[PDB]
């Protein structure tokens, strides 16, 4: 109806201003997998770990390459 | 009283307009923890009142020189950026607490501190004087102040090399 | 089945291909699942303008924090906390 | 070399403990006098530098008072709780309290505030 | 109460903002919704409007004649189009985020508010020796050496 499209709005003007802050800090991150790391971080996951994670992931696909 | 009804009169004390009323910021109850706080964070804005006004009363007569100006209109741009804070500061009021603002304000602390304190020790100046008088401020060795008062240098010292590139003159 | 995802993101492969990975991260975010510090979005908040001002970029430190109101304006964001920390950490 | 009191009628499991807590503050009230004082020119420019690399810490530490009232609305900050969150601030602000008082007793500008860094986690 | 302000500072006075013809644009007095403190920031922000009507007012009349009198006021509205242009933007800002007080719309003005106080003595020097003819080029190139970049 109508409540269900003013969340979709609020949810794409977050995901827009996230994206300022993720480039400003130069972070290697897009769009698409922003998206993934909020989602994770919304249910509670330490951000310690995730990001030893991403760091690690995009350490290994160079000695793929 | 709240203590958010301080941090609502806070944010405009810091320019000039004043429960906080006007030479230190007596406020006038509320609790003896909070009168103190309020008395430094106030003070700081009494402070942009001392060089609002030399920037304000140089900027009318026209008397004031070449240099005069270079300085009466570097001590412009060293204040947008005080007024870009504050806008800052304005958008969270709707949260920041008491010990949260002296975080906040401690840097501009410093800057509204040199610069409060340069437009006195160059009054009557004007012409090469005041750019002589505005060198004598960077025998400092503090790396923040140094490296401050160093750019406004290059600021009002672009017009006497402007004439030498081109002394006192006897019409 | 959501962490798999991202190692299907990240690297770009079928499930059915990275298994070694996705046997990695299971070790790591399995057994430090629990939030080991205390949460607030404040302290989180004053170390992302205090690292664009650290840039030179203090314009940008300053619209920060009208983006991060409107995040509490709308409200479908439970932990808030969560996400800042991990995009400051990226 | 700050004084303070407490309360006439508290309970004694209280004012035991809050004792334990103030050597942060008291150490404090003279570090902060210390930045306002010797930053004058007539100094020499290494007790400036001084007072400026001695001034980041207080920065940091006006953060760890801001982190703990937000944690205190949750109601999530009990005084034994506090005892414990300090410890940092206990360490740290109590070597530079012991350095903005031996710089002060003997009057050192230049060198001599060179060599007393070098003698003194 | 935004959208009047940034009428009264387009040239339209209405209630809130009254217009007096001697002093200029100014606050009526006290209002209960509003705080007490604000009623000076105002004040100091009415300071910019007096100047763009009397400025406008002054371009209309076109008064005293000759051309390089017509061109100094076909001109004198070039410099003022950026005036123009970032009040039109205050209005977006506004319609987007309603948690924008006074203290920000003050903000903006910035570059506006220490320019027109320079550029308003020298429309004064013109409509009160009346400089006629091209001695308009010295008297305005005579203020050209200013230092203040913007002007």
């Amino acid at each position: 109806a109508a409540a269900a499209a003013a969340n979709l709005n609020a949810v794409r003007e977050t995901m827009d201003v996230l994206l300022e802050i993720s480039r400003i800090l130069n972070t290697g991150l897009d769009m698409e997998t922003l998206s993934i790391c909020v989602r994770l971080c919304e249910q509670g996951i330490n951000p310690e770990a995730l990001s030893s994670v991403i760091k690690e992931l995009r350490k290994a696909t160079e000695a793929l390459k | 009283i709240t203590e958010a009804a301080l941090v609502r009169d806070i944010l405009y004390v810091f320019q000039g307009i004043d429960n906080i009323k006007m030479n230190c910021y007596k406020v006038e109850n509320l609790s003896r923890s909070l009168r103190d706080t309020a008395v430094r964070l106030s003070e700081l804005g009494w402070l942009h009142n001392k060089i609002r006004r030399y920037t304000d009363q140089r900027s009318l007569d026209r008397s004031f020189g070449l240099v005069g100006q270079s300085f009466c209109a570097a001590l412009h741009q060293e204040l947008r950026e005080y007024y870009r804070l504050l806008s800052v500061l304005h958008s969270q009021l709707q949260s920041l607490t008491l010990r949260r603002l002296l975080v906040w304000t401690y840097d501009p602390k410093i800057r509204l501190k040199t610069l409060a304190a340069l437009v006195d020790h160059c009054q009557g100046r004007k012409g090469g004087e005041l750019a002589s008088a505005v060198h004598a401020y960077t025998k400092t060795g503090d790396p923040y102040m140094r490296s401050l008062v160093q750019h406004i240098l290059s600021l009002v010292s672009h017009p006497v090399l402007s004439f030498l590139y081109r002394v006192a003159s006897d019409p | 089945v959501l962490l798999q995802n991202l190692c299907c993101r990240i690297l770009g492969r079928s499930e059915a291909d990275v298994a070694q990975q996705f046997q990695y991260a299971v070790r790591v975010i399995g057994s430090n699942f629990a939030p080991t510090v205390e949460r607030d979005e404040f302290l989180v908040a004053e170390k992302i303008k205090k690292e664009l001002i650290r840039q030179r970029r203090e314009a940008d430190a300053a619209l920060f924090s009208e983006l991060h109101r409107k995040l509490h304006s709308q409200g479908v964001l439970k932990n808030k906390w969560s996400i800042l920390y991990l995009l400051l950490s990226l | 070399s700050r004084t303070f009191l407490v309360d006439p009628n508290l309970d004694l499991s209280i004012r035991e403990l809050v004792h334990r807590i103030l050597p942060v503050a008291a150490s404090y009230s003279a570090v902060t006098r210390f930045i306002e004082e010797k930053s004058s020119f007539e100094y020499g420019q290494v007790n400036h530098a001084l007072a400026a690399a001695m001034r980041t810490l207080v920065k940091e530490h006006l953060i760890l008072v801001s982190q703990l009232e937000q944690l205190h609305r949750q109601g999530l900050l009990s005084l034994q709780k506090l005892w414990f969150y300090i410890q940092p601030a206990m360490r740290t602000m109590d070597i530079l309290a012991s350095l903005a008082t031996s710089v002060d007793k003997g009057e050192c500008l230049g060198g001599s505030t060179l060599s007393l860094l070098h003698d003194r986690q | 109460m935004i959208h009047e302000l940034l009428l009264a500072l387009s040239g339209y006075p209405g209630s809130i903002f009254t217009w007096n013809k001697r002093s200029g644009l100014q606050v009526s007095q006290d209002f209960p919704f509003l705080h007490p403190s604000e009623t000076s920031v105002l004040n100091r922000l009415c300071r910019l409007g007096t100047d763009y009507i009397r400025f406008t007012e002054f371009i209309e009349q076109y008064t005293l004649h000759g051309i390089y009198l017509r061109a100094f006021c076909t001109g004198l509205d070039s410099v003022l189009q950026p005036y123009r242009q970032a009040l039109l933007d205050l209005e977006q800002e506004f319609l987007g985020d309603p948690h924008l007080s006074i203290s920000h719309v003050n903000y903006f003005l910035d570059q506006f508010q220490l320019l027109f106080p320079s550029v308003m003595v020298v429309v004064e020097q013109i409509k009160s020796q009346k400089i006629h003819g091209c001695q308009i080029l010295e008297t305005v190139y005579k203020h050209s050496c200013g230092g203040l970049p913007p002007v």
